[PDB]
Protein backbone atom coordinates (compact mmCIF):
# COMPACT_ATOMS: atom_id res chain seq x y z
CA UNK A 1 0.00 0.00 0.00
CA UNK A 2 0.77 3.56 -0.45
CA UNK A 3 3.53 4.79 2.50
CA UNK A 4 1.81 8.14 3.06
CA UNK A 5 -1.77 5.92 3.96
CA UNK A 6 -0.02 3.83 6.77
CA UNK A 7 1.29 7.05 7.96
CA UNK A 8 -1.45 9.01 7.97
CA UNK A 9 -2.76 6.69 10.10
CA UNK A 10 -0.05 5.91 12.33
CA UNK A 11 0.23 9.09 13.09
CA UNK A 12 -3.54 10.15 13.30
CA UNK A 13 -4.93 7.33 14.22
CA UNK A 14 -6.23 8.98 17.32
CA UNK A 15 -3.83 8.25 20.95
CA UNK A 16 -6.16 6.92 23.09
CA UNK A 17 -6.19 3.87 20.39
CA UNK A 18 -2.84 5.07 19.26
CA UNK A 19 -0.73 5.19 22.61
CA UNK A 20 -2.65 1.75 23.06
CA UNK A 21 -2.06 0.75 19.28
CA UNK A 22 1.63 1.69 18.10
CA UNK A 23 2.48 -0.21 21.35
CA UNK A 24 0.66 -3.26 21.01
CA UNK A 25 3.01 -3.54 17.75
CA UNK A 26 5.60 -3.00 20.36
CA UNK A 27 3.98 -6.02 22.41
CA UNK A 28 4.26 -8.78 19.44
CA UNK A 29 7.44 -8.89 17.84
CA UNK A 30 10.76 -7.98 18.95
CA UNK B 1 43.40 -19.94 37.50
CA UNK B 2 45.80 -18.04 39.89
CA UNK B 3 48.66 -19.82 41.36
CA UNK B 4 49.01 -20.67 44.78
CA UNK B 5 47.17 -20.76 47.68
CA UNK B 6 46.02 -23.34 49.53
CA UNK B 7 46.83 -27.32 48.45
CA UNK B 8 47.08 -30.67 49.39
CA UNK B 9 47.00 -34.63 48.35
CA UNK B 10 47.13 -37.23 50.73
CA UNK B 11 45.02 -40.36 50.36
CA UNK B 12 44.97 -44.10 49.92
CA UNK B 13 41.66 -44.84 48.33
CA UNK B 14 38.11 -43.92 48.33
CA UNK B 15 37.00 -47.25 49.09
CA UNK B 16 37.31 -46.12 52.95
CA UNK B 17 36.29 -42.27 52.46
CA UNK B 18 37.73 -39.94 55.13
CA UNK B 19 40.14 -42.28 57.01
CA UNK B 20 41.47 -41.51 60.60
CA UNK B 21 44.26 -43.94 61.13
CA UNK B 22 45.77 -43.87 57.71
CA UNK B 23 45.70 -39.79 57.77
CA UNK B 24 44.28 -38.29 60.87
CA UNK B 25 45.44 -35.14 62.20
CA UNK B 26 47.64 -35.35 58.53
CA UNK B 27 44.78 -35.46 56.05
CA UNK B 28 44.60 -31.63 57.05
CA UNK B 29 46.01 -29.19 59.64
CA UNK B 30 45.66 -25.44 57.82
CA UNK B 31 42.25 -24.53 57.57
CA UNK B 32 40.84 -28.13 57.08
CA UNK B 33 38.49 -30.06 59.88
CA UNK B 34 39.42 -33.62 60.28
CA UNK B 35 36.01 -33.89 60.46
CA UNK B 36 33.84 -31.79 57.64
CA UNK B 37 36.46 -33.95 55.30
CA UNK B 38 33.53 -36.52 54.89
CA UNK B 39 30.38 -34.31 53.39
CA UNK B 40 31.49 -32.63 50.37
CA UNK B 41 33.84 -35.39 49.24
CA UNK B 42 31.31 -38.21 49.11
CA UNK B 43 28.74 -35.73 47.80
CA UNK B 44 30.15 -36.88 44.63
CA UNK B 45 32.38 -39.78 46.05
CA UNK B 46 29.59 -41.75 46.60
CA UNK B 47 27.81 -40.08 44.05
CA UNK B 48 29.90 -42.28 41.04
CA UNK B 49 31.90 -45.12 43.14
CA UNK B 50 34.18 -46.34 45.55
CA UNK B 51 37.50 -47.29 45.29
CA UNK B 52 39.95 -45.76 43.08
CA UNK B 53 42.61 -42.92 44.84
CA UNK B 54 41.10 -39.50 44.43
CA UNK B 55 43.70 -36.19 45.23
CA UNK B 56 42.20 -32.52 45.03
CA UNK B 57 43.29 -29.11 45.63
CA UNK B 58 42.44 -27.42 48.92
CA UNK B 59 41.30 -23.80 48.13
CA UNK B 60 41.44 -22.17 51.47
CA UNK B 61 40.85 -18.24 52.67
CA UNK B 62 39.78 -17.50 55.88
CA UNK B 63 35.83 -18.82 55.51
CA UNK B 64 35.71 -21.85 58.19
CA UNK B 65 36.03 -24.58 55.71
CA UNK B 66 37.44 -25.35 52.31
CA UNK B 67 36.66 -25.74 48.55
CA UNK B 68 38.28 -28.96 46.21
CA UNK B 69 37.33 -28.82 43.22
CA UNK B 70 38.12 -32.96 42.21
CA UNK B 71 38.77 -34.35 39.09
CA UNK B 72 40.89 -37.00 37.76
CA UNK B 73 42.29 -40.18 39.84
CA UNK B 74 46.02 -41.69 39.24
CA UNK B 75 46.19 -43.70 35.67
CA UNK B 76 49.33 -45.69 38.24
CA UNK B 77 46.51 -47.51 39.87
CA UNK B 78 44.52 -48.83 37.99
CA UNK B 79 47.22 -51.55 37.25
CA UNK B 80 45.60 -53.65 40.97
CA UNK B 81 41.96 -53.57 39.62
CA UNK B 82 42.35 -52.86 36.22
CA UNK B 83 45.40 -55.27 34.86
CA UNK B 84 46.67 -57.49 37.34
CA UNK B 85 48.74 -57.31 40.38
CA UNK B 86 47.41 -55.71 43.47
CA UNK B 87 51.33 -54.43 44.16
CA UNK B 88 53.03 -52.65 41.48
CA UNK B 89 56.40 -52.38 40.97
CA UNK B 90 57.82 -54.82 43.37
CA UNK B 91 60.63 -56.46 41.17
CA UNK B 92 61.12 -53.77 38.46
CA UNK B 93 63.21 -54.53 35.63
CA UNK B 94 64.89 -57.45 36.53
CA UNK B 95 62.44 -59.84 35.02
CA UNK B 96 59.65 -59.30 32.44
CA UNK B 97 56.66 -59.24 35.44
CA UNK B 98 53.34 -57.36 33.69
CA UNK B 99 52.28 -56.79 30.47
CA UNK B 100 49.71 -54.82 28.80
CA UNK B 101 49.26 -53.98 25.76
CA UNK B 102 47.48 -51.19 23.16
CA UNK B 103 44.20 -52.58 23.28
CA UNK B 104 43.78 -52.35 27.46
CA UNK B 105 44.28 -48.63 28.84
CA UNK B 106 42.88 -47.26 25.87
CA UNK B 107 39.35 -45.99 27.77
CA UNK B 108 41.09 -45.62 30.39
CA UNK B 109 42.98 -42.65 28.42
CA UNK B 110 39.65 -41.31 26.90
CA UNK B 111 38.00 -40.74 30.61
CA UNK B 112 40.34 -37.81 30.92
CA UNK B 113 39.12 -35.70 28.89
CA UNK B 114 39.29 -32.53 30.95
CA UNK B 115 43.11 -33.63 32.23
CA UNK B 116 45.15 -34.03 28.86
CA UNK B 117 48.04 -31.83 28.03
CA UNK B 118 47.33 -32.96 24.34
CA UNK B 119 44.35 -31.78 21.92
CA UNK B 120 45.42 -34.62 19.99
CA UNK B 121 43.70 -37.18 20.95
CA UNK B 122 46.33 -39.76 19.10
CA UNK B 123 49.00 -37.73 21.27
CA UNK B 124 47.68 -38.20 24.79
CA UNK B 125 48.48 -41.71 24.26
CA UNK B 126 51.96 -42.05 24.91
CA UNK B 127 51.58 -40.45 28.35
CA UNK B 128 49.81 -43.17 30.01
CA UNK B 129 51.71 -45.63 28.13
CA UNK B 130 54.34 -44.77 30.91
CA UNK B 131 52.09 -44.85 33.78
CA UNK B 132 51.76 -48.70 32.65
CA UNK B 133 55.70 -49.28 32.76
CA UNK B 134 56.86 -47.85 36.00
CA UNK B 135 56.76 -51.05 37.59
CA UNK B 136 58.25 -53.51 34.27
CA UNK B 137 55.56 -53.64 31.83
CA UNK B 138 55.93 -54.88 28.37
CA UNK B 139 53.39 -53.18 25.82
CA UNK B 140 52.04 -55.69 23.36
CA UNK B 141 51.18 -52.46 21.14
CA UNK C 1 71.87 -25.94 19.21
CA UNK C 2 73.88 -25.07 15.79
CA UNK C 3 75.47 -22.49 13.67
CA UNK C 4 74.42 -21.15 10.38
CA UNK C 5 72.15 -24.19 9.55
CA UNK C 6 69.97 -24.29 12.45
CA UNK C 7 69.69 -20.64 11.93
CA UNK C 8 68.34 -20.84 8.31
CA UNK C 9 66.04 -23.60 9.77
CA UNK C 10 63.76 -22.02 12.25
CA UNK C 11 63.29 -18.99 9.82
CA UNK C 12 62.54 -20.90 6.54
CA UNK C 13 59.83 -23.22 8.88
CA UNK C 14 58.84 -19.90 11.00
CA UNK C 15 58.36 -18.01 7.93
CA UNK C 16 56.64 -20.60 5.72
CA UNK C 17 54.24 -19.64 8.79
CA UNK C 18 53.99 -16.20 7.11
CA UNK C 19 54.22 -17.39 3.54
CA UNK C 20 51.71 -20.44 3.73
CA UNK C 21 50.09 -18.56 6.77
CA UNK C 22 46.51 -17.53 7.36
CA UNK C 23 47.13 -15.27 10.03
CA UNK C 24 50.03 -13.27 11.81
CA UNK C 25 50.30 -12.01 15.44
CA UNK C 26 52.87 -10.29 17.00
CA UNK C 27 52.83 -9.82 20.59
CA UNK C 28 55.72 -8.52 22.45
CA UNK C 29 56.37 -10.68 26.00
CA UNK C 30 57.63 -9.06 28.85
CA UNK C 31 56.87 -11.22 32.33
CA UNK C 32 56.43 -13.97 30.29
CA UNK C 33 54.75 -16.78 32.15
CA UNK C 34 54.15 -20.45 31.54
CA UNK C 35 50.98 -20.08 31.95
CA UNK C 36 51.29 -18.31 28.70
CA UNK C 37 51.80 -21.29 26.95
CA UNK C 38 49.06 -23.18 29.24
CA UNK C 39 46.90 -20.83 27.48
CA UNK C 40 47.76 -20.68 23.77
CA UNK C 41 47.61 -23.94 24.28
CA UNK C 42 44.80 -24.92 25.95
CA UNK C 43 42.83 -22.54 24.22
CA UNK C 44 43.75 -25.40 21.81
CA UNK C 45 42.28 -28.44 23.33
CA UNK C 46 38.53 -27.63 22.70
CA UNK C 47 38.88 -24.67 19.68
CA UNK C 48 42.11 -24.73 18.38
CA UNK C 49 45.04 -27.36 18.21
CA UNK C 50 48.52 -27.89 17.05
CA UNK C 51 47.20 -25.86 14.09
CA UNK C 52 48.94 -22.67 15.59
CA UNK C 53 52.69 -21.65 16.71
CA UNK C 54 53.92 -19.14 18.35
CA UNK C 55 58.47 -19.45 18.89
CA UNK C 56 59.60 -16.40 20.16
CA UNK C 57 62.53 -15.84 17.51
CA UNK C 58 62.44 -12.82 18.02
CA UNK C 59 66.08 -13.52 16.97
CA UNK C 60 65.20 -11.13 14.45
CA UNK C 61 68.65 -11.39 12.25
CA UNK C 62 66.61 -14.87 11.71
CA UNK C 63 62.96 -14.83 11.42
CA UNK C 64 63.52 -11.29 9.53
CA UNK C 65 66.93 -12.48 7.24
CA UNK C 66 64.57 -14.88 6.69
CA UNK C 67 61.31 -13.47 5.23
CA UNK C 68 62.60 -12.96 1.56
CA UNK C 69 59.01 -14.96 2.11
CA UNK C 70 57.70 -11.80 1.60
CA UNK C 71 57.15 -9.90 4.19
CA UNK C 72 57.76 -6.19 3.77
CA UNK C 73 56.98 -3.53 6.43
CA UNK C 74 58.01 -5.70 8.96
CA UNK C 75 61.40 -4.06 10.22
CA UNK C 76 59.22 -1.41 11.21
CA UNK C 77 57.94 -5.03 12.75
CA UNK C 78 60.78 -5.77 14.16
CA UNK C 79 61.30 -3.71 16.99
CA UNK C 80 62.47 -4.78 21.09
CA UNK C 81 60.92 -8.19 22.20
CA UNK C 82 58.44 -10.28 19.91
CA UNK C 83 56.45 -13.23 19.96
CA UNK C 84 55.70 -14.32 16.54
CA UNK C 85 51.99 -16.13 15.97
CA UNK C 86 51.37 -17.81 12.95
CA UNK C 87 48.83 -19.88 11.81
CA UNK C 88 48.44 -22.49 9.30
CA UNK C 89 44.78 -24.45 8.94
CA UNK C 90 41.77 -22.80 10.30
CA UNK C 91 40.43 -19.39 9.66
CA UNK C 92 42.33 -16.59 10.82
CA UNK C 93 39.46 -14.93 12.66
CA UNK C 94 39.79 -16.50 16.48
CA UNK C 95 43.73 -17.01 17.08
CA UNK C 96 43.64 -13.02 17.09
CA UNK C 97 41.43 -12.29 19.96
CA UNK C 98 43.19 -15.07 22.39
CA UNK C 99 46.01 -12.81 22.45
CA UNK C 100 43.93 -9.84 22.30
CA UNK C 101 41.70 -10.87 25.41
CA UNK C 102 45.07 -12.49 27.01
CA UNK C 103 46.82 -9.96 27.42
CA UNK C 104 43.90 -7.28 28.52
CA UNK C 105 43.83 -9.35 31.27
CA UNK C 106 47.39 -8.57 32.20
CA UNK C 107 49.00 -11.52 30.76
CA UNK C 108 52.07 -9.67 29.61
CA UNK C 109 52.16 -6.97 27.06
CA UNK C 110 50.80 -6.94 23.84
CA UNK C 111 53.01 -4.83 22.04
CA UNK C 112 50.15 -2.71 21.70
CA UNK C 113 49.48 -5.45 18.79
CA UNK C 114 51.85 -4.23 16.14
CA UNK C 115 49.46 -5.54 14.04
CA UNK C 116 51.51 -7.51 11.27
CA UNK C 117 50.46 -9.45 7.84
CA UNK C 118 47.90 -11.14 5.34
CA UNK C 119 46.61 -7.44 5.00
CA UNK C 120 50.04 -6.41 5.13
CA UNK C 121 51.57 -3.07 7.73
CA UNK C 122 50.73 -1.39 10.90
CA UNK C 123 48.96 -1.52 14.37
CA UNK C 124 45.26 -1.33 14.63
CA UNK C 125 43.69 -4.10 16.30
CA UNK C 126 40.36 -4.63 14.13
CA UNK C 127 37.81 -7.11 14.12
CA UNK C 128 37.15 -8.56 10.75
CA UNK C 129 37.84 -12.57 11.09
CA UNK C 130 36.53 -13.02 14.17
CA UNK C 131 32.77 -12.27 13.26
CA UNK C 132 32.65 -15.09 11.18
CA UNK C 133 30.99 -18.44 11.30
CA UNK C 134 28.50 -16.31 13.46
CA UNK C 135 26.56 -15.36 10.60
CA UNK C 136 23.78 -14.93 13.02
CA UNK C 137 25.27 -11.48 13.37
CA UNK C 138 23.98 -10.76 9.68
CA UNK C 139 20.31 -12.08 10.45
CA UNK C 140 20.60 -9.71 13.35
CA UNK C 141 22.07 -7.43 10.96
CA UNK C 142 19.26 -7.67 8.71
CA UNK C 143 17.83 -5.59 11.46
CA UNK C 144 14.61 -7.10 9.98
CA UNK C 145 15.31 -4.35 8.14
CA UNK C 146 11.47 -3.45 7.75
CA UNK C 147 10.28 -4.32 10.96
CA UNK C 148 12.76 -4.14 13.48
CA UNK C 149 14.19 -0.73 12.40
CA UNK C 150 10.52 0.45 11.90
CA UNK C 151 9.69 -0.89 16.04
CA UNK C 152 12.52 1.26 16.63
CA UNK C 153 11.57 4.75 15.06
CA UNK C 154 8.30 4.36 12.93
CA UNK C 155 7.37 3.12 16.48
CA UNK C 156 9.11 4.84 18.91
CA UNK C 157 7.16 7.96 19.28
CA UNK C 158 3.82 6.79 21.51
CA UNK C 159 6.28 5.73 23.90
CA UNK C 160 8.28 8.91 23.95
CA UNK C 161 5.80 11.59 21.95
CA UNK C 162 2.96 12.20 24.31
CA UNK C 163 4.92 14.78 25.65
CA UNK D 1 -10.47 2.41 10.26
CA UNK D 2 -8.15 -0.80 12.06
CA UNK D 3 -5.37 -1.05 13.77
CA UNK D 4 -3.66 -4.40 14.00
CA UNK D 5 -5.68 -5.78 11.33
CA UNK D 6 -3.80 -3.80 8.85
CA UNK D 7 -0.91 -4.00 10.77
CA UNK D 8 -0.69 -7.99 10.51
CA UNK D 9 -1.44 -7.35 6.87
CA UNK D 10 0.59 -4.52 6.89
CA UNK D 11 3.72 -6.82 7.55
CA UNK D 12 5.34 -5.42 4.33
CA UNK D 13 5.86 -2.01 3.33
CA UNK D 14 9.39 -3.41 0.98
CA UNK D 15 12.24 -1.47 3.39
CA UNK D 16 11.89 0.54 0.15
CA UNK D 17 8.90 1.65 1.23
CA UNK D 18 9.71 1.44 4.91
CA UNK D 19 12.84 3.08 5.10
CA UNK D 20 11.20 5.64 3.06
CA UNK D 21 8.29 5.75 5.48
CA UNK D 22 10.76 6.20 8.25
CA UNK D 23 12.14 8.78 6.47
CA UNK D 24 8.98 10.47 5.57
CA UNK D 25 7.64 9.78 8.76
CA UNK D 26 10.67 12.34 9.86
CA UNK D 27 9.16 14.96 8.09
CA UNK D 28 6.46 15.44 10.02
CA UNK D 29 8.19 14.12 13.58
CA UNK D 30 11.44 14.36 15.09
CA UNK E 1 27.26 -13.51 -6.52
CA UNK E 2 26.82 -10.11 -6.61
CA UNK E 3 23.58 -9.58 -7.68
CA UNK E 4 23.49 -6.45 -5.43
CA UNK E 5 20.94 -4.02 -5.92
CA UNK E 6 18.14 -6.37 -6.97
CA UNK E 7 18.57 -8.83 -4.51
CA UNK E 8 17.69 -6.26 -1.45
CA UNK E 9 15.54 -4.79 -4.01
CA UNK E 10 13.63 -7.73 -3.07
CA UNK E 11 12.54 -6.70 0.11
CA UNK E 12 9.42 -6.25 -1.68
CA UNK E 13 9.22 -9.62 -0.31
CA UNK E 14 7.39 -8.18 2.89
CA UNK E 15 8.33 -8.79 6.37
CA UNK E 16 7.27 -12.77 6.66
CA UNK E 17 9.28 -13.35 3.61
CA UNK E 18 12.38 -12.10 5.86
CA UNK E 19 11.29 -14.35 9.02
CA UNK E 20 11.38 -16.93 6.20
CA UNK E 21 14.90 -15.96 4.87
CA UNK E 22 16.17 -15.76 8.36
CA UNK E 23 14.45 -18.90 9.35
CA UNK E 24 16.03 -20.87 6.97
CA UNK E 25 19.32 -19.14 6.92
CA UNK E 26 19.75 -20.98 10.15
CA UNK E 27 16.97 -23.63 11.33
CA UNK E 28 17.76 -27.25 11.90
CA UNK E 29 20.00 -26.01 14.02
CA UNK E 30 19.30 -24.68 17.74
CA UNK F 1 12.55 -13.65 -7.50
CA UNK F 2 12.05 -17.00 -5.65
CA UNK F 3 13.72 -16.75 -2.04
CA UNK F 4 14.93 -19.91 -2.01
CA UNK F 5 17.29 -19.06 -4.45
CA UNK F 6 17.88 -15.92 -2.94
CA UNK F 7 19.08 -17.87 0.17
CA UNK F 8 21.03 -20.88 -1.51
CA UNK F 9 23.23 -18.23 -3.23
CA UNK F 10 24.47 -16.89 0.06
CA UNK F 11 24.10 -19.92 2.68
CA UNK F 12 27.44 -21.43 2.23
CA UNK F 13 29.29 -18.74 0.43
CA UNK F 14 32.93 -17.93 1.40
CA UNK F 15 32.97 -14.82 4.45
CA UNK F 16 34.90 -12.36 2.47
CA UNK F 17 32.14 -11.89 0.14
CA UNK F 18 29.40 -11.67 2.77
CA UNK F 19 31.60 -8.83 4.87
CA UNK F 20 31.85 -6.32 1.34
CA UNK F 21 27.90 -6.81 1.37
CA UNK F 22 26.96 -6.34 4.92
CA UNK F 23 28.61 -2.79 4.60
CA UNK F 24 27.14 -2.52 1.91
CA UNK F 25 23.76 -3.42 3.42
CA UNK F 26 24.25 0.01 5.67
CA UNK F 27 24.25 2.45 3.46
CA UNK F 28 21.50 1.18 0.83
CA UNK F 29 18.46 1.34 3.24
CA UNK F 30 18.10 2.62 6.94
MG1 LIG G 1 69.04 -17.65 18.89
Amino acid sequence: SITKDQIIEAVAAMSVMDVVELISAMEEKF
Amino acid sequence: AKKVQAYVKLQVAAGMANPSPPVGPALGQQGVNIMEFCKAFNAKTDSIEKGLPIPVVITVYADRSFTFVTKTPPAAVLLKKAAGIKSGSGKPNKDKVGKISRAQLQEIAQTKAADMTGADIEAMTRSIEGTARSMGLVVED
Amino acid sequence: MALNLQDKQAIVAEVSEVAKGALSAVVADSRGVTVDKMTELRKAGREAGVYMRVVRNTLLRRAVEGTPFECLKDAFVGPTLIAYSMEHPGAAARLFKEFAKANAKFEVKAAAFEGELIPASQIDRLATLPTYEEAIARLMATMKEASAGKLVRTLAAVRDAKE
